[PDB]
RNA sequence: UGUUAAUAUCAUAAUCAAAAUUUAUUAUUUAUAUUAAAUAUGUAUGUGUAGAUAAAAUAAGAAAUUA
């Protein structure tokens, strides 16, 4: 793992947002299956998520449904409650990622980004080699040289 | 066809760490070697920073040298052989002719009327063979001879 | 690997043959080429872009 | 003592890689047990054809002159002294035309002339 | 366009008094530089500290064994001598040639400015409080 | 030489005041960010930083995954099927009413940053901690996972009659 | 049109020696070598007395302390 | 549609341990009718009854018969197929049915003697030759347990890209000239010996050192088994020096032992028929430099390229072609291999993408090689699948995946049927094994499929009528 | 051969293509080759642009 | 929107090197590897952090409150 810089926070809704660019990335869903498929897991959420991308794109160089003139208006919440379950989906889906890795990373005994918490290992953050001599997020200062995670026998 | 990034990136405004995005110059691009044009910190535009490490064509020549030096790196990994001047009289036969220069003609075939059109700038010779060539008269030789592979040879290959 | 660039005369070898180094001086006496000789052996980098 | 010094003295000729200064025998592997491992080794080093090994291929390259190889591994060129191109980037026909934006030509010849 | 104003004299003496400021400056930069080589070149000098990172193989292995082996039975006076500095080290170990390409590949190296601290630093503060006054590019203590 | 012990006029020049804060005008003060991440909320932290497995990792995984097979051990495999069945079983249909609140218009310009910080500042609240909209706890049923590690097939010694 | 001795040589890409001559390169004074194995074993027997661990700087490795 | 009067069936095998939840491999596997499945987990079948109606077939390996064949693991990419829940299922290959009669006649190789030198062509061994892209190392895997269901002592390397690249290596402690491999062959004892232990603790010493320097209170090496159990069970790093003693003099007896058959399995002699990614260590290391000044010296100044050691400079492999090239040893069988892990080059190359890097655990090599110019072996061809070993192979992963619910499960109106999934993964692999390993795996991001909104199509439309 | 299947709904696709029965040379085609033969090609084509003796006795 | 074709009647200000920031109308390179060719920027580590502000529906992938 070489990335160990700081890193950006962004929310659920736009790491999902970007489509098929990053969050449909085919080559990255791919390679967090094969997470699953080594770990002996079933790929339920990401293969419903992939479900849901795989329609996106094939329905984006199309148009909407008409909407018809209703002063009643109930289209409106009714694709707001179906998208919104789309998006509740890749929430549970994104955390599952997440976990994951941070209980993979703990396994190969890999070290995560800076402040990447690993509840495999460490209760708070991975903190080393960082631009700041204070913790980036608890403003505790760093030891030299980064700190030390997992075992010594490789 | 190769998936390396041979292309530095357009000098733009700051690529964060996030999701699709690193350092314009982290430690990944180019097997670490945008160390040599990376400088830290939010600069300051009008004292600081190094004024070659922000034009877009100076930093791409860099890179262009770098891609460069790995073309050569596999390239000559890619080598078993040696180029070993053998004068006119010694060497087998399919290197007796008028093999014009490289880039000069068409890749040479070695040979049509054979059924082999294998490039002869692309044939490779081993030593246990042009040992009579070579070292014919240095006694005992220093390789053994080759020992072949029979595929007349009824073994378990032939299903039985 | 760092090799001695070694030539032997086309008198040693039990076959003479023109060397190529001797042709290459040939040819930087014929064609008045500069024969820089401070060129390193692992510099041998060609311009892939081109 | 101008060789205590590796960086400070560069001629307008002088070039990299800069070669380093040669140990005894480090030749091949046959000669490298020998001398260095093996001191008591029976092949003095790898049986040699008579003729010509042009190793430098295809750079014919001065010889009397110790020269190394292009690299192999990926390794030494990021852990060389060699420098990045950081003054302006010259060739010495483009250098007339002064710039890519500033392309300068004498006549207004096609690309694709075929001179004569 | 508006008629570019000329710009107002340079007033009385002042060609004068820069005379002498700038005087005085090349004075100071006298010590500053005398001053400035002294930290550069102890700072050459000094053996440094590990420039690789021991968050990663093959200097992931205990401090006992495999390539740290290796370290204290080839080199381990080399890197003494060499004043650790991360260049030479990681130069040595191309030369040592019993590794393979890994002091690149695998080999995970301190940044640049966390590789040139003094041998055994424990602080963070080290690199973040070094002094600003030795104009070495950084290349001081 | 022999520096003057006395400095006339270059050192007695106005202090050029030092930047006051940080970031973008050196006036970005120093108190914590949309970005702080938590460490108090889940096993994942929210909002989470990016990371991004590799090849490497995968065949680092695969071979932990070999000798930990070959092993007899199974015990890390029952804990990554319980954290897989703690975490995936589907999650209920919203409500019909219930949906992320877009930032409300007509207050900040359309580009603004306020927009996209209430966004940020609000996915980072609700934390796995606040997911109320999926099956998680001892009230939940799993029809389809395996409900003890003993139903795994590494102890098959156990079903047989 | 002057003899042989001007006649340009030709280039052989002439293969490193392959794996069939290779393998003879770990049988090469397969006798001296096992004989000093079977000398330094016994100084290494010895030397396991004396330290906790017995490299080959002891035994065939050497150099020149200055 | 018959979940819930659908009953597991007993458990006797691992894969009869293997059933998913009926629910989630429930459309995949049609349980038709007392109400049973369709498709069904393979039988963990013995090679002692594997014969010629295996062929072209899946069986496997239960978690114990594993367990019990495989103890330094396998070979290169062999835990693929096999998560936890995936029963570990090896198809019987034309020619891996080939290598098995082989081992038939192996254990009795005395009586077979000249039966074996038709079959060997006196060639020591075969090597298995094929591009990229096939089952080499899970045929000698196949090999492997073959031999050990036949009582053999079977020296299983199971990658040569771990002896001739490591993370260091050393010179040999008691082989002067020479090397060793310290950590490969540090896990080399330990597995070898908590492999064989059946054979080797009623191994006796013929020719080995009986006053071995042994820690203190632990017990002198008297069978073959206690030699590795002192080997590898010490205090580190002393491990170094008694593993290079080990390699030599365990190389010693099993060149000298002439009765009980051999099976010595190797994956990539390929990657032992050339130089190791090792190179020789300066001599400027070798000679305790004084100062930096003025020395002479130019090793802390530049990196150069010292000469690379060739595989035969280590003493593993000393013994390997000491079994190889010395005759009279018509008890030792070398079924090597032919490993391609190395990374590509196709004219240029820029600088592989980190996080899209499929061959970063590829060995730098790109170097070529000649399964007859470079070996002493015989080269058995296991080419591409046929469309028929990729069906087969497919089947099992496309339905297995279902019936432990490792794959599409109640989502599987979504992908393909058979008939189209494997024409899919065909033409994405063009019937190569890894292809078709990567190509059901792949099959997630398939964006181009309309066989499901086309058959939804046309139940929305006659569910009408 | 699809050169010889009948596609076609209504007319008889008769004649059918004569090529029903072009043979299948992998050293023909598919175009497959190395990447120093396309490189010197390709280089070689680039080189050789000028040395045209375009006075030939044909 | 500076240099351009009819009003006269204060004064020579014009690059051939090395050059003096007050000018709104600007996208800086972010921690594995940091000075070799006309010389080529030594300052601003800090919870991505006040206020107001920039851009874009165009080979990328966006979806619903008309005057
Ligand atoms: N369970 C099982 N998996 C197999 C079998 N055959 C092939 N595979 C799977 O697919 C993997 C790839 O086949 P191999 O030929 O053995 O792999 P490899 O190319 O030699 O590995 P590398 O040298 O690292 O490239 C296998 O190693 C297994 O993971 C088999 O018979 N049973
Ligand atoms: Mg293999």
């Amino acid at each position: 793992n070489t990335f160990l810089t700081k890193s950006v926070a962004t929310p659920p809704i736009s790491v999902i947002r970007t489509g098929p660019k990053w969050w449909a990335d085919p080559e990255r869903m791919v390679r967090q299956k094969l997470m699953y498929f080594t770990l002996g897991v079933d790929q339920l959420p990401l293969r419903r998520t992939a479900v849901i991308q795989k329609d996106l794109h094939r329905f984006h160089m199309c148009k909407p449904p008409p909407r018809i003139g209703d002063t009643t208006g109930y289209k409106r919440s009714r694709a707001a409650q179906l998208t919104t379950w789309y998006r509740r989906i890749q929430y549970q889906e994104y955390h599952l990622q997440h976990l994951f890795t941070r209980h993979v990373w703990g396994l190969v005994r890999a070290y995560p980004g800076n402040t990447t918490k690993i509840q495999g290992k460490a209760d708070d953050g991975y903190v080393g080699y960082d631009s700041v001599p204070y913790h980036r997020y608890n403003r505790t200062p760093l030891p030299f040289p980064a700190r030390e995670i997992y075992g010594r026998r490789e | 066809i190769s998936t390396g990034v041979f292309d530095h990136l357009p000098f733009q405004h700051r690529r964060q760490h996030a999701f699709n995005t690193l350092p314009l110059h982290d430690a990944n691009h180019f097997g670490g070697r945008t160390a040599y044009l990376r400088e830290i910190g939010p600069v300051n535009i009008k004292k600081s920073g190094r004024r070659f490490k922000k034009d877009l064509r100076t930093v791409q020549f860099n890179v262009d040298i770098w891609c460069a030096q790995q073309t050569l790196r596999k390239r000559w990994k890619q080598r078993d052989w040696e180029v070993i001047e053998v004068p006119f009289r010694l060497a087998p036969a399919e290197q007796q002719r008028v093999i014009p220069e490289m880039y000069t003609d068409v890749p040479p075939m070695t040979d049509p009327e054979r059924h082999d059109f294998s490039n002869i700038r692309n044939k490779v010779y081993d030593r246990e063979e042009l040992q009579g060539v070579l070292f014919g008269a240095s006694g005992p030789l220093p390789y053994p001879p080759l020992q072949r592979i029979d595929r007349q040879a009824m073994t378990l290959d032939k299903f039985l | 690997g760092v090799h001695r660039v070694g030539y032997t005369h086309p008198s040693t070898l039990p076959v003479p043959c023109a060397q190529r180094w001797d042709l290459r001086l040939a040819r930087a006496r014929i064609f008045q080429e500069y024969i820089e000789e401070k060129a390193p052996g692992a510099w041998q980098l060609e311009d892939e872009r081109s | 003592n101008a060789s205590k010094f590796p960086h400070e003295y560069h001629t307008p000729t002088s070039r990299f890689p800069t070669t380093p200064k040669e140990k005894e025998s480090e030749s091949d592997w046959m000669a490298y047990t020998a001398r260095y491992l093996d001191k008591q080794f029976t092949h003095p080093t790898e049986p040699t054809p008579i003729y010509n090994v042009n190793k430098l291929w295809p750079m014919q390259q001065v010889p009397g002159k110790i020269d190394q190889t292009p690299f192999e591994e990926d390794q030494t060129w990021l852990l060389n002294p060699i420098p990045v191109q950081q003054l302006e980037q010259h060739h010495p026909e483009k250098d007339l035309q002064d710039l890519p934006f500033v392309n300068h030509e004498q006549f207004p010849r096609s690309l694709e002339w075929t001179a004569p | 366009w508006a008629k570019p104003k000329k710009r107002p004299k340079v007033g009385q003496g002042f060609h004068e008094k820069a005379q002498k400021w700038r005087d005085e400056f090349l004075l100071d930069r006298h010590r500053i530089l005398a001053d400035s080589l002294r930290a550069y070149v102890e700072f050459s000098a000094s053996k440094r500290t590990e420039p690789w990172d021991t968050r990663f193989r093959p200097f992931d292995r205990v401090e006992k064994d495999g390539v740290y082996v290796l370290m204290r039975h080839l080199m381990e006076d080399k890197f003494q001598l060499c004043n650790y500095h991360h260049r030479p080290v990681k130069r040595l170990f191309c030369n040592v040639g019993l590794l393979g390409p890994q002091v690149t590949t695998k080999a995970r190296w301190k940044p640049y400015r966390y590789a040139t601290n003094p041998a055994n630093t424990s602080k963070a503060e080290r690199i973040f409080q070094k002094d600003k006054t030795l104009y070495t590019h950084g290349h001081n203590d | 030489t022999a520096t003057p012990e006395r400095f006339s006029i270059l050192g007695t020049t106005h202090p050029k005041p030092k930047r006051t804060g940080f970031g973008r005008n050196n006036k970005m003060r120093s108190k914590p960010s949309d970005n702080v991440a938590w460490y108090d909320k889940g096993p994942v932290e929210w909002l989470p930083r990016p990371v991004r497995l590799t090849y490497d990792h995968l065949d680092q995984l695969r071979d932990w995954m070999m000798r930990e097979t070959l092993d007899g051990k199974t015990e890390e495999f029952n804990r990554i099927r319980d954290m897989h069945r703690e975490w995936s079983q589907h999650p209920l249909m919203p409500v019909l009413g219930d949906v992320e609140p877009k930032f409300p218009l007509n207050l900040f310009k359309q580009n603004h940053r306020a927009k996209r910080r209430f966004l940020v500042r609000w996915h980072k609240a609700n934390t796995p901690a606040n997911w109320l909209w999926m099956p998680r706890g001892p009230t939940v049923v799993t029809p389809l996972h395996h409900t003890n590690p003993s139903q795994y097939p590494e102890s098959w010694r156990q079903m047989v009659r | 049109q002057l003899g042989e001795e001007y006649w340009p040589s030709v280039e052989m890409k002439v293969r490193k020696p392959s794996g069939q001559s290779k393998a003879h390169y770990s049988l090469i004074d397969y006798d001296r070598i096992e004989k000093k194995s079977r000398e330094l074993y016994e100084k290494y027997r010895d030397a396991k007395k004396k330290s906790l661990f017995v490299t080959p700087m002891d035994l065939w490795l050497e150099v020149k302390g200055m | 549609s018959l979940a819930s009067l659908y009953v597991r069936p007993p458990v006797t095998c691992y894969t009869d341990a293997c059933e998913a939840p009926v629910a989630m491999w429930n459309g995949a596997i049609p349980l038709k009718e007392y109400v049973t499945k369709l498709y069904s987990h393979p039988l963990e079948a013995s090679p002692t009854r594997l014969s010629f109606n295996d062929i072209n077939s899946m069986y496997c390996v239960g978690n114990d018969e594993l367990m019990q064949f495989f103890p330094e693991g396998l070979g290169g990419k062999v835990m693929q197929l096999m998560p936890p829940g995936h029963p570990r299922g090896f198809l019987y290959r034309k020619e891996a049915h080939l290598l098995n009669l082989f081992i038939d006649k192996i254990q009795h190789w005395q009586a077979k003697r000249n039966v074996l030198s038709s079959l060997t062509n006196n060639r020591p061994g075969f090597i298995i030759d094929g591009p990229k892209g096939c089952g080499k190392s899970a045929l000698m895997c196949q090999v492997v347990h073959y031999a050990r269901s036949r009582n053999l002592l079977t020296l299983y390397v199971p990658n040569a890209k771990e002896w001739t690249h490591g993370e260091w290596c050393w010179p040999s402690t008691i082989l002067p000239g020479f090397f060793d491999a310290p950590d490969a062959a540090r896990f080399f004892l330990r597995y070898f010996a908590k492999a064989n232990r059946s054979t080797l603790l009623s191994w006796r010493l013929k020719c080995t050192p009986n006053d071995l320097p042994v820690e203190q209170g632990e017990r002198q090496p008297q069978n073959l088994y206690e030699l590795c159990e002192w080997g590898h069970q010490v205090v580190a790093p002393a491990s170094i020096d008694r593993q290079s003693v080990c390699v030599k003099f365990l190389m010693d007896e099993l060149s000298a032992e002439k009765k009980l058959p051999i099976v010595i399995v190797v994956d990539g002699w390929n990657l032992f028929s050339h130089d190791t990614h090792f190179r020789y260590p300066h001599p400027d290391f070798l000679r305790t430099l004084a100062s930096l000044n003025d020395d002479s010296t130019d090793i802390d100044l530049y990196p150069q390229e010292l000469p690379r050691i060739p595989a035969s400079r280590l003493g593993f492999v000393r013994g390997l072609n000491k079994m190889i090239l010395s005759k009279d040893e018509p008890n030792k069988f070398f079924f090597t291999c032919t490993t391609r892990d190395f990374k590509p080059f196709d004219g240029i190359s820029g600088f592989p993408d980190v996080e899209t890097d499929r061959f970063t655990n590829s060995l730098d090599e790109y170097a070529p090689y000649d399964a007859e110019k470079d070996s002493l072996f015989h080269p058995i061809q296991l080419g591409n699948f046929d469309e028929y070993e990729f069906r087969a192979f497919t089947r099992f992963l496309v339905n297995s995946g279902e019936l432990a619910g490792l794959g599409w499960g109640p989502l599987w109106h979504f992908s393909s049927d058979f008939e189209r999934k494997l024409y899919k993964i065909g033409f994405l692999s063009n019937r190569n094994p890894q292809g078709v390993i990567d190509h059901y795996h792949q099959e997630l991001v398939w964006r181009y499929e309309y066989q499901r909104t086309r058959q939804k199509q046309y139940l929305l439309h006659r569910n009408m009528e | 051969s699809p050169m010889q299947v009948q596609r076609d709904v209504g007319r008889s696709e008769t004649p059918l293509p004569c090529a029903g029965n072009i043979p299948v040379d992998r050293s023909q085609f598919p175009f497959c080759w190395k990447t120093e033969d396309w490189y010197e090609y390709e280089v070689a084509k680039v080189r050789n642009k000028r040395f045209v003796f375009e006075n030939t006795e044909e």
